[PDB]
RNA sequence: UAGCGGCGAGCGAACGGGGAGCAGCCCAGAGCCUGAAUCAGUGUGUGUGUUAGUGGAAGCGUCUGGAAAGGCGCGCGAUACAGGGUGACAGCCCCGUACACAAAAAUGCACAUGCUGUGAGCUCGAUGAGUAGGGCGGGACACGUGGUAUCCUGUCUGAAUAUGGGGGGACCAUCCUCCAAGGCUAAAUACUCCUGACUGACCGAUAGUGAACCAGUACCGUGAGGGAAAGGCGAAAAGAACCCCGGCGAGGGGAGUGAAAAAGAACCUGAAACCGUGUACGUAACUUAUAUUCUGUAGCAAGGUUAACCGAAUAGGGGAGCCGAAGGGAAACCGAGUCUUAACUGGGCGUUAAGUUGCAGGGUAU
């Protein structure tokens, strides 16, 4: 399965196994609900949980991946305008590195959160239907995911 | 709460000059 | 867990592994040249705080309304959608929030600078003296002074300087370790009277500290000490100007302020045991947690799990434990079979019968 970008098509090959497997709800299920109590978690079975969320975001279309997303300059109004061309609003931000213009004008947006490939977390990925992830950032999430 | 123990009848009998000042007075200051 | 305990109630190890840190020196005495390392003090310099503070982005119409901070629309800000206040719910009304900043003077933190104090450093001696040990009577765990096995002595003794002396369960063959009998130590390691900030799926006036209130107050006792009860007007007191009935009292009855006076100072909301008015009806209380066991569910799977630790930190590094694997018999030893027996179709234990960590809950004692 190759990610939809809308302008090129680019998108990498992705490990199915990890990215596109079946959807465990009893895992996801618990580990949700430890995160918020603790708001014991195990490696693998958060591994698992994150893989899962992962494949039903990508199955359920509420998935995008475009080559670069990122801002000229820290400015909200750049990144508000973006967003109004993307006609989307509760878009949740997912990159490699740390982009500091983004971060920087990104904070006030009460519906969009910005974070990096190892700040994954699923609270994150569940409270935002919507996800904008960096190209880049596939190798990135399959190597921290296993 | 430092006036019930550093005034205190327990804070006098450990030093003469309170038990001094304390008996004179019976012949006070704290009421806890 | 081993161990201990009228082996009954119960108490309680070592080794090792992995982290923060890991600093050894001083002299006991000689020389060489040598106050050049390091530490404190003193005046100056730089950067950072603190003790006061500065700038700080964006809006209105209509309708509902006591007030709009309610929602309807079109706009903008954002490195600032943390909060508080404004006649009801504020990113654009105000203090502030991100950011940029700011000091005549003092100190703290880092070093450099001139000077004063401990004062680079190199080589060669060298062991810390009445010391190890012994004897009489005492003090501590069992002594209750000798289970005396350990420590100290009022007292009498007492050959060691890396040839020698200490320990190693007897001494001992192999050997392991140090030069005890002089001193220092700083880092990691606990505690919180009290101070700054951050909060809380904390409490709501019979709760919460005893005290949300002039509370350690009244009061109870000569004293120690004990120890209460008591919040809510509203938006601005706008606190009812003013006429009259009353004792120039109070109390209320009118007008007015008022959204409300069903907010009127004995001041938000109002229910019964209690007493009347008006109407109708018949009537002379096993809590938290270690262990035991069970239920259903999820990942991996012969692996799951990594923990005090580190961690742009609840993700990831860090295998030391943690349950089992081709097994068992006390061992030899054999191997899918094995074990005392020459051998029991005796009989016991096995065949590659997969296990673990989480999730929510049920019974037992501790």
């Amino acid at each position: 399965m190759e990610l939809v970008l809308k302008d090129a098509q680019s998108a990498l090959t992705v490990s199915e196994t990890t990215f596109g497997r079946d959807f465990n709800e009893a895992l996801v299920h618990q580990v949700v609900v430890a995160y918020a109590a603790g708001a014991k978690v195990n490696k693998k079975m958060y591994r698992g949980a994150l893989k899962s969320i992962l494949s039903e975001l990508v199955r359920q279309d509420r998935l995008i991946v475009v080559e670069k997303f990122s801002v000229e300059a820290p400015k909200t109004k750049l990144l508000a305008q973006k967003l109004k061309d993307m006609a989307l609003e509760d878009v949740l931000i997912i990159t490699g590195e740390l982009d500091e213009n983004l971060f920087l004008a990104a904070r006030n947006l009460h519906k969009v959160d910005v974070r990096d490939a190892t700040g994954i977390d699923p609270v994150s990925l569940i409270a935002f239907d919507k996800v904008v992830m960096t190209a880049d950032a596939v190798k990135q999430v399959e190597e921290m995911l296993a | 709460l430092k006036r019930n123990r550093s005034h205190g009848f327990r804070a006098r009998m450990a030093t003469k000059n309170g038990r001094q000042v304390l008996a004179r007075r019976r012949a006070l200051t704290v009421s806890k």
